[PDB]
RNA sequence: GCAGUCAAGCGUUCAUAGCGACAUUGCUUUUUGAUUCUUCGAUGUCGGCUCUUCCUAUCAUACCGAAGCAGAAUUCGGUAAGCGUUGGAUUGUUCACCCACUAAUAGGGAGUGAGCUGGGUUUAGACCGUCGUGAGACAGGUUAGUUUUACCCUACUGAU
RNA sequence: AAGCUCGUAUCAGUUUUAUGAGGUAAAGCGAAAACUUUAAAUAUGUAAGAAGUCCUUGUUUGAACGUGGACAUUUGAAUGAAGAGCUUUUAGUGGGCCAUUUUUGGUAAGCAGAACUGGCGAUGCGGGAUGAACCGAACGUAGAGUUAAGGUGCCGGAAUACACGCUCAUCAGACACCACAAAAGGUGUUAGUUCAUCUAGACAGCCGGACGGUGGCCAUGGAAGUCGGAAUCCGCUAAGGAGUGUGUAACAACUCACCGGCCGAAUGAACUA
């Protein structure tokens, strides 16, 4: 959708003789709190044997970019369960906010691995601070000095059906 | 480039690339040369036969001579002024031009310049220089040597290497009776010319080595003075 | 990473050695028990004494 | 092979330098209905009085076959589908030989098929074994053994059987 | 197939003295047209049969000169087997061989013939399709 | 190919020197 | 991977003027003039200063940059062809029947007649292209010379002159006739 | 086909639990091109005139590629369906077989069960063969034996 | 259908709570998987108050076979509802396909047997261009509105919408799949993952060396690294095989594998999608 980054906490059901449990926490990317919390239960289940029937969710909050203007070079880990045995993957996204970078990442995954939301697991989204930590080409292309490139054969878009000009591409 | 990539041909043979082995070996070797030998010589043996190399490297015993890749030699001897195994070694490592070239001994400071001012050996032309030879393969049915000596003492050339005289050397040849025959007299070179790659390789094919060859000398280094002498004789 | 994975493979070989020695010793118990369970301890001490040179 | 080349029993003289539970290897073969392996032969220009059947699987007929009169014969095992030998291998010796079929003992899925000598897969036939030349303790010499077939003689023409040492 | 002690139970052994007994009457057995054969009571052929042959079964050469040594660009052979030695005996062989080739030449010259007719170009007709009246499938 | 090829196992070992030690005492 | 842009730097010597309108190219040098229509290529030229041109392709994929490099080489071949000329020397080796080659005028259209190729009676006529000169060399029997300022013209002419002389149905290990390209080089010589 | 060896690689990581390609190893009659005068039960009926068209999986013709391809003549292969592909003999049969011409005598689909027609189901006639106490049947073999578009609608060919 | 006996505090294709069993095995800890305690649902099973609950003695303390006496409605879990019961009675009915799920056995491949649950028949309507079984779907006559499944270039009602990627096919694909030819080939393209080399100069290119002991030893007409068999040494090295190939009748000559000079920044290889 238009993603958001929640942070979820969980304190698998307390008991006497084993009270005040360990209070785990995750960062989730989702559209609505409902889906955030579902993903959180599922990630618990996969990490170790917990359940929903035997655990509870403490406080699901939502985070925001402290600087959603400064353009940052995110480097993302991903991994996923499809469609053969799993594997890891490392991609890079020059973008403005982590939730945007993950939007484009889900897009690219669905375009290339054909793989849907079930499998893709975000592991770590890190804002690179230095140049020369970026190594990928298609991101280093824009990290060069004094960039100046023209638009790609900018074709017009029409509102009416019959024109009288033989349009000219710009220029 | 996913596909349509130049496939790197693998032809099988017994040897194999070394890697950093011989290079690290060379570094340490010049280390345990610098530690002992007081007199170090620099040499530029650009175009040499390995016979000549062995018979100059064996000429004396109490010696040590290296054919080390120039950059490795420089990173050993000192790349810049300050850092170095011993002092003033940058003064020498700034003086490389060819297949350099490093002799280690503890002997006469003059017998080597005497030996070199003596040394001559015949060698190929090694192009871009004067050739005291103006080699016109005579229009008569050619022979293996190139056309300067009696014919009844010499064997006619070999058919198979006629294509490599026609294609790589451009002399007009049509085989006849199994033999190489030309039509018009051709000169492969006159004297004085900055000889061309073929104006050398053709001489190399005809097997005529008449070019003076000498190994030069430029500089010096002492493990007593800790600096470099340089009397320029080539 | 390579040194740490070496140390953890050495952990795996450690559990290997402990399980192999415990299993083989408890299996030697298994064997002598499953032999002597029926027949006489005299015959089992006498087989002890007929193998005693190995 | 080249990189391996780069890296770097005990027969006697009169022999070397020369080169070559009680479970049966094959229970549970599939069952052949009585409509396969039994074809019908209607008799009369008006095809009305059939009573004749024809075996369709490769059979073994014995040594005194000598076809019975046409009026009285009711089962026909046609001459094209007959066998007098079987290509049988050995578990050991790593060998295989063509052995004449002496007689057939056990045909799963019928006793009548056994009386008839039909060589469908799984059947255990009693075959000559003279060439494999076995002698036991005392061991006079064996010239007849048991062997189970392991290929339908219909998906091909051969009979392939294996011996039970 | 239910498990059994047969099937791994040997079946049809036979004895030294039985082979000795019945290998013995093959060079005896009294067969005339006034006695026909009815039954067999099968006996082991591969052992009871096989009288002697004194003919030297043809030698084999395959495992000793393969093919590429025999002929081909490899040709790992230059000198003959058995590399005839006696020149007089060899010219005896070769002259008698040409003369005996002439003897066979005259055998064919006498008996025939068809070469003169095939030089005339004509040929004998199709033997009629009636002359296949007994040889039909 | 990750840039932070240093901090990762360091953090895992910072965890492990505690996950091991909070058994005994 | 859609490089953001890639460039190829044509080098121009002195006595030669390259004029590039929309995409037509016209080179003028001591030899004369050459012209090529590069409308089919999608590049962008730009003059740097009087001794350097840049052919750039923006947002180029894979086949696009593949094409860019050939554009540079085509223009540079035109430059060498208007400054130094091209010259292909061919030979015609005959086994028994002499091959005769001659320059004729059919209506006045500059043909080459190849007669008595292996004793044929057919007269093989190959049309000399336009703007290409042909001379049967002296001091070297058998040798003919096709020179010009254009490279594709001269090369394609020689190719046709050779393809007209194939040996059909004969074993080519035995019948060694034909007209073969002895050599390809420049008019001058020095380089 | 059967019995194995491999072992590429795969398999809670598993080669030695397992699988397992391409390869491979074993006779089914023999070693000197010896003969072959050895053809083995089609359960369902087959085989033919006139005529048109289509496929290419090409026999010929066109053009090419590789062959020790000197020439000649072939062998293999590529594009290729424009064009061509026969005359007889054999019913004590033929799912075939022969000789002769020819550039070649290719292989199939939609046929022609009411265009015609003969081997074959051959209901009433009849004769022998086999089985049966029998009427009879059929393991067979032998013979003679009247189903009649179209004048309707369309298709096709021409004609107003 | 009718009769009669309730408007059921009774029932239910349901959940819960209890106790059941199959405990697969995540326990884990044992004496060193080594047990055996045990666990989630996996899926069934019986039970949860009005006659119940008891208090008091006759009987072969027990179990009750007999009494008598107290606790009507906080009278005993959630949810739904009134169609629940029982006697007489009476018409049609009996054939049969598809799918799903649980399960047993299978082989060329299909598949065969079960059991359960839908659907179809007696059943229209929207969609899938068309249709026994596919996707939606509560059929009186009409009006307005909103949607399901499917869609929105034109046929044809509805964006030649917006946004990110990928692909060019000498008959793409629009496939229906969570099937078959399907294992592979490809110097098409994109993204990745595991590996190294690299200014003690990576790859591509030119140029140079590619050597002596040593025509290594056998075999022969010649076989000097290159018809053939047996190893593969040492030397000085920068490397150099008792030699990758073209080549000679025999060496030459060229080459490679291997080093170095020139240049001056990634490139190499193998897999996955």
């Amino acid at each position: 959708a238009h993603f958001k980054e929640y942070q979820v906490i969980g304190r698998r059901l307390p008991t006497e003789s084993v009270p005040e449990p360990k209070l785990f926490r995750m960062r989730i990317f989702a559209s609505n709190e409902v889906i955030a919390k579902s993903r959180y239960w599922y990630f618990l289940q996969k990490l170790h044997k917990v359940k929903k029937a035997s655990g509870e969710i403490v406080s699901i909050n939502q985070i925001n970019e402290a600087h959603p203007t400064k353009v940052k070079n995110f480097g993302v880990w991903v991994r996923y369960d499809s469609r053969s045995g799993t594997h890891n993957m490392y991609k890079e996204i020059r973008d403005v906010s982590r939730v945007a970078a993950v939007e484009t990442l889900y897009q690219d995954m669905a375009a290339r691995h054909r793989a849907r939301f079930r499998s893709i697991h975000i592991l770590k989204v890190a804002e690179i601070e230095k140049t020369a930590d970026v190594k990928r080409q298609y991101v280093k292309q824009f990290l060069t000095k004094d960039l100046k490139f023209p638009l790609p054969h900018r074709v017009q878009k029409s509102t009416k059906t019959f024109s009288y000009k033989r349009p000219s591409t710009f220029y | 480039m996913p596909r349509s990539k130049r496939s790197k041909l693998v032809t099988l043979a017994q040897t194999d690339k070394k890697g950093r082995e011989n290079k690290e070996r060379i570094f340490d070797e010049v280390r345990e040369a610098l530690d002992t030998y007081r007199y170090v010589w620099v040499l530029h043996l650009d175009d040499v036969r390995t016979p000549v190399l062995q018979e100059i490297r064996t000429s004396w015993a109490g010696s040590k001579l290296i054919m080390g890749k120039r950059k490795v030699l420089q990173k050993a001897l000192g790349e810049k002024r300050e850092e170095e195994y011993k002092e003033n070694l940058y003064q020498l490592s700034k003086l490389c031009s060819g297949v350099t070239g490093l002799l280690f001994t503890d002997e006469d400071v003059n017998t080597v310049k005497e030996y070199f001012k003596s040394y001559v050996r015949s060698d190929y032309s090694r192009p871009n220089t004067k050739a005291p030879l103006t080699f016109t393969i005579p229009e008569g049915i050619v022979y293996s040597r190139g056309g300067q000596i009696p014919a009844e003492e010499d064997v006619p050339m070999i058919h198979s290497l006629e294509p490599t005289m026609r294609n790589k050397f451009e002399i007009p040849t049509k085989i006849k009776a199994g033999k190489i025959t030309i039509d018009s007299p051709y000169l492969v070179c006159t004297e004085g010319e900055k000889l061309d790659v073929r104006q050398a390789l053709i001489l190399k094919q005809f097997g005529i080595a008449a070019s003076e060859f000498k190994v030069k000398v430029s500089a010096y280094y002492d493990n007593d003075s800790s600096t470099v002498e340089s009397t320029n004789i080539n | 990473l390579k040194a740490l994975k070496d140390e953890k493979e050495e952990a795996r070989q450690a559990k290997i050695t402990m399980l192999k020695e415990r299993r083989e010793k408890k299996e030697e118990n298994e064997r002598y028990e499953r032999l002597a369970a029926k027949m006489h301890a005299k015959k089992v001490e006498r087989m002890r004494r007929r193998e005693k040179r190995n | 092979a080249h990189e391996q080349s780069k890296v770097k029993d005990a027969l006697p003289t009169y022999l070397l330098d020369r080169e070559q539970k009680f479970s049966v290897p094959l229970p549970k073969v599939r069952g052949i209905s009585e409509e396969e392996m039994f074809k019908v032969i209607k008799t009369g220009k008006s095809r009305s009085k059939s009573w004749k059947r024809m075996i369709t699987k490769h059979t073994f007929v014995g040594e005194g076959f000598t076809r019975r009169p046409v009026k009285m014969e009711r089962i026909i095992r046609p001459s094209a589908l007959r066998q007098k030998k079987a290509n049988v291998t050995h578990p050991e010796l790593g060998v295989t030989v063509f052995l004449p079929i002496l007689a057939v003992k056990k045909n799963p899925q019928s006793p009548m098929y056994t009386q008839l000598g039909v060589l469908t897969k799984g059947t255990i036939i009693e075959v000559n074994v003279s060439e494999l030349g076995m002698v036991t303790a005392g061991g006079k010499v064996v010239w007849g053994k048991y062997a189970q077939v392991t290929n339908e003689p219909d998906r091909d023409g051969c009979v392939n059987a294996v011996l039970l040492v | 197939v239910q498990p059994d002690r047969r099937w791994f139970g040997n079946t049809r052994v036979i004895s030294q003295d039985a082979l000795q007994h019945f290998r013995s009457a093959l060079g005896e057995t009294q067969k005339d047209t006034y006695q026909v054969l009815l039954r067999r009571n099968k006996l082991p052929m591969s052992l009871l049969e096989e009288k002697d042959a004194d003919e030297s079964p043809k030698a084999r050469i395959l495992d000793t000169e393969s093919y590429a040594d025999a002929f081909g660009p490899k040709a790992q052979r230059k000198r003959p087997r058995l590399a005839a030695s006696n020149l007089e005996d060899l010219v005896k062989a070769t002259n008698e061989d040409i003369t005996k080739y002439e003897e066979k030449q005259v055998l064919d010259a006498t008996l025939g013939g068809n070469q003169e007719d095939k030089e005339n170009g004509w040929t004998s007709a199709a033997k009629e399709a009636i002359f296949s009246k007994g040889q039909s499938k | 190919n990750f840039p932070y090829k240093a901090k990762i196992l360091e953090e895992i070992e910072a965890k492990k020197m505690k996950d091991l030690e909070e058994r005994e005492l | 991977m859609k490089y953001i842009q890639t460039e190829q730097q044509i080098e121009v010597p002195e006595g030669v003027t390259v004029s590039i309108k929309s995409r037509i190219v016209k080179v003028v040098g001591p030899r004369g003039t050459l012209t090529k229509n590069l409308k089919h290529i999608d590049v962008t030229f730009t003059k740097v200063n009087n001794q350097l041109i840049k052919v750039a392709v923006h947002n180029g994929g894979r086949k696009h940059v593949a094409a860019l490099r050939t554009v540079k080489s085509l223009v540079d071949n035109m430059i060498t062809g208007v400054t130094k000329g091209y010259k292909y020397k061919m030979r015609y080796v005959y086994a028994h029947f002499p091959i005769n080659v001659n320059i004729v005028e059919k209506d006045g259209a500059k043909f080459i007649e190849v007669r008595n190729f292996l004793g044929d009676k057919k007269i093989r006529n190959v049309p000399v292209r336009d703007g290409v000169t042909i001379e049967f060399s002296t001091n070297v029997k058998d040798e003919i010379v096709l020179s010009g300022n254009s490279v594709e013209d001269v090369s394609q002419n020689a190719a046709d002159l050779q393809q007209i002389c194939r040996v059909r149905n004969k074993d080519i290990r035995k019948f060694l006739d034909g007209i073969y390209v002895s050599h390809k080089g420049f008019i001058t010589e020095d380089l």
